[PDB]
RNA sequence: GCUGCGGGAUGAACCGAACGCCGGGUUAAGGCGCCCGAUGCCGACGCUCAUCAGACCCCAGAAAAGGUGUUGGUUGAUAUAGACAGCAGGACGGUGGCCAUGGAAGUCGGAAUCCGCUAAGGAGUGUGUAACAACUCACCUGCCGAAUCAACUAGCCCUGA
């Protein structure tokens, strides 16, 4: 209970407001309400924002306290955040939202068209699966 | 066309604006378990606001006027009434189309119960202020009915823990052939096509 | 020029004005009435351009609860001069439309074209009466986003004072 | 003044007009925050005729200029000195804020002595503003607030009110 | 009065704004949980628990005074030459001093006010036994361990009601 907190940083999700999709980092809270964050890789400038408007995060970075645009750019790349956070499910789940926002008529029609036959397999081996069952069960 | 609400866990105000407001457009929606709508504010305090309300009566005649239910549905059915037009004939034709029920009808069991997260205590109230349970409040004051529902809802609950086993197996059972062979060659066009 | 020797430097005060009506008609003292009476802002959302002088900001201290006035810039001129140009011959207000109505009935002091009417207006001249009377006051709708309040000044977060810059933004939310 | 938004700080200058009882004026100096330079103009009359023999009609304001800040990535300490007017009588009053900016601090001291004196802008005159360093502050808030390698998580965090469809069989988890 | 219209639920005077019949757009006064048009903004800051909360000029009720209920602010005074609270121990000698005698031997009262031992005792802050005596407090010391105490002030809420 309580495995992620705010911190010196820690790379952080932003989900309200103009930097929606881009990860920030947190340097230093300011007052209980506002964090001073900053991006190097991910295109955000170094601001002051909500942790409401902020989502926190699980990875970890060693900042010192108040650093800079360099010193937060080569800790990034030390720490590889780009390739380790294309590699979860997080960022798939993310990505298929934008990819359902990014459909078309024609793909809908291919992912009914083969819904319609994935469900007909599905319904098909689930009955001879719960067959076998009462198959099993008999003796 | 028909909406079933959950009343575990809600506030009267809130779910009888969002409800108020809902059935003036036509969604027919049913409010059930309304035994189980929580109020904010210290119980002793809801009663004896409750108990001047009751004080509230007629002089000449009690009967020709002032109508006290002691039910949670029919009190969650006149908060309604005190925020629809029901003068006229909008807000009657609204009240027509509401229904509520205490405890879980039969149909209600197995039709699914929506919850509305703004009317929520959890999403309303600070966690460290006080409630009050509308079926608490209706059992201490005339409604002589908790034993009967009280007994029926874990009824249905047992009901509930006996088909929810059922289903697991069939979730389980699926899954199992989701595991299996053959089916990923639309699994691939589905994920490039967003799964 | 003066930042490079270290010293500060203080612009022109500008002598020109405009003048929109903020307040209603009814219940109006008749001290500041005669002087909205002289200022042709005898309606609601009418604007006119005073040439600024000791007696002009003297009239507009004692109609401050009633009007906005401020400093308009080139654009804030030109717009009023261009959309909503109204003339008078001697009665019967007509749309400008042509240069030909200000070199009839104003173009008898070299002024005889929409940009000297424009030049006249901006830059105060020695003819600036003329043109003056020879604009109808100018009709002005309600601004797009609202006002604030209408009663205290532009100080106190209001509308009916001195805002000197704001009014360019007052006649693009208007005009 | 309204402090409507964000307050802005202004460097104005003023002095006295050239007389020949006396000539060359002071030209005195102050550190007005406002929403905007017109408010900071008629604030900087307010103070310096509460200060010294001046007015508005014996006076002109040389320049009055945007303050931006020193170093706005930086979270920084400031004590705000006030001389607010409560309901019975006036008092003075030192005040401390942990912000990024001086506009900030002076915006967030005004939003704070509105939120619990009750002390509307009428009231609040800002005596002084100056940007504290560490182990000087009165403040246990801001004292505590002074930590290296500071922890804490955001217990109960609920939100996005009707941003998801107000019917659903959903059941939020916070945090 | 002689005056419609939009807000103040309801209104003669209040706030906007004045009236030929209409289409479009915009706004004032006001409002945006439902009646009831509009915040269903991923609004910002902080205060408030009422067992009689509070909710907007006229306007439809309330004060003096009080609160170790919480939030700021001022004035100060203590604390490694170890305080604040807690537990334990001491709390004397001159002197049963002096004005008194129904008692005073600090303890109804009147005037004062020092010294020694000192670790420290105030010619004593109270309780008492009628008084003589026991008890306790200022003050002092042993353990503990780092922040503590006092008086005012104004915002919400409570009593006064
Ligand atoms: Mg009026
Ligand atoms: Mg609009
Ligand atoms: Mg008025
Ligand atoms: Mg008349
Ligand atoms: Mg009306
Ligand atoms: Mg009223
Ligand atoms: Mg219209
Ligand atoms: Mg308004
Ligand atoms: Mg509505
Ligand atoms: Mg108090
Ligand atoms: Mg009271």
């Amino acid at each position: 209970v309580f495995r992620r907190f705010v911190e010196v940083g820690r790379v952080a999700y932003v989900s309200f407001g103009p930097h929606a999709g881009k990860l920030v980092a947190i340097v230093d809270v300011i007052d209980q309400n506002r964090a001073l964050v900053d991006g190097p890789c991910t295109q955000v400038r170094r601001q002051a924002m909500p942790f409401k408007c902020m989502q926190l995060t699980d990875f970890i970075l060693k900042f010192p306290h108040s650093a800079h645009q360099k010193y937060v750019r080569q800790a990034w790349q030390k720490a590889d955040i780009n390739t380790k956070w294309a590699a979860t499910r997080w960022a798939k789940k993310i990505e298929a939202r934008e990819r359902k926002a990014k459909m078309t008529d024609f793909d809908r029609f291919k992912v009914m068209k083969a819904k319609k036959m994935r469900n007909r397999i599905i319904k098909n081996e689930v009955k001879k699966l719960q067959k076998a069952a009462l198959l099993k069960a008999s003796p | 066309q028909v909406l079933v609400l959950d009343g575990r866990g809600h506030l009267l105000g809130r779910l009888a604006a969002i409800v108020a407001k809902q059935v003036l457009l036509g969604r027919k929606v049913v409010v059930v378990r309304c035994e189980g709508i929580n109020i904010s504010g210290n119980f002793y305090r809801n009663k004896l606001k409750y108990l001047a309300f009751l004080r509230k009566r007629m002089n000449t005649n009690p009967s020709r006027g002032p109508y006290h239910f002691r039910a949670p549905s029919r009190i969650f059915w006149r908060t309604v009434r005190g925020m629809l037009p029901h003068k006229t004939k909008r807000g009657q034709a609204a009240l027509d189309r509401l229904k509520v029920f205490d405890g879980i009808p039969p149909p209600y069991d197995k039709k699914k119960r929506m919850v509305v997260p703004a009317a929520l205590k959890v999403v309303r109230l600070k966690p460290t202020r006080k409630f009050a349970y509308l079926g608490r409040l209706a059992h201490e004051v005339g409604w002589k009915y908790q034993a009967v529902t009280a007994t029926l809802e874990e009824k249905r609950k047992e009901k509930a823990k006996i088909h929810y086993r059922k289903k697991k197996q069939l979730m389980r059972l699926r899954k199992q052939a989701e595991k299996n062979v053959e089916k990923k060659i639309d699994k691939y066009t589905e994920v490039l096509k967003t799964h | 020029m003066a930042r490079k020797a270290g010293n500060f430097y203080v612009p022109a005060e500008p002598k020109l004005a405009f003048v929109i009506r903020i307040r209603g008609i009814n219940g109006v003292s008749p001290k500041v009435r005669k002087v909205l009476q002289l200022l042709r802002l005898r309606q609601i959302f009418n604007g006119t351009f005073v040439k600024l002088n000791k007696a002009s900001i003297n009239m507009l201290r004692i109609v401050e609860p009633y009007i906005a006035w401020g400093y308009p810039n080139l654009k804030s001129v030109n717009e009023l001069i261009y959309k909503r140009g109204y003339g008078k011959i001697n009665k019967k207000r007509i749309a400008l439309t042509d240069n030909a109505l200000i070199a009839r009935s104003l173009g008898k002091y070299g002024i005889i074209c929409m940009e000297d009417l424009i030049h006249e207006i901006y830059t105060v001249g020695k003819r600036f009466k003329e043109a003056n009377n020879f604009l109808w006051p100018f009709k002005l709708s309600s601004p797009r986003g609202g006002m604030k309040k209408k009663t205290t000044h532009f100080v106190e977060g209001g509308d009916a004072g001195n805002r000197e810059d704001q009014i360019n933004r007052l006649i693009r939310r208007m005009n | 003044m309204k402090a409507s938004g964000t307050l802005r700080e202004y460097k104005v200058v003023g002095r006295c007009l050239p007389t020949p009882k006396c000539h060359t004026p002071p030209l005195y100096r102050m550190r007005i925050f406002a929403p905007n330079h017109v408010v900071a103009k008629s604030r900087f009359w307010y103070f310096v005729s509460q200060l010294k023999k001046m007015k508005k009609s014996s006076g002109e304001i040389v320049y009055c200029g945007q303050v931006f800040e020193k170093s706005p990535l930086r979270v920084k300490n400031f004590g705000i000195w006030l001389r607010y007017d409560s309901r019975s009588g006036t008092h003075n009053m030192y005040r401390e804020y942990r912000d990024l900016t001086t506009a900030g601090a002076v915006t967030q001291c005004y939003r704070d002595m509105g939120a619990r004196h009750r002390a509307r802008a009428h009231s609040i005159q800002i005596m002084k503003v100056e940007e504290i360093a560490a182990s000087k502050c009165r403040r246990p808030a801001v004292k505590q607030f002074h930590d290296s390698k500071i922890k804490f998580p955001l217990p109960h965090r609920v939100l996005r009110r009707q941003h998801k469809p107000r019917f659903t069989t959903k059941r939020p988890n916070t945090f």
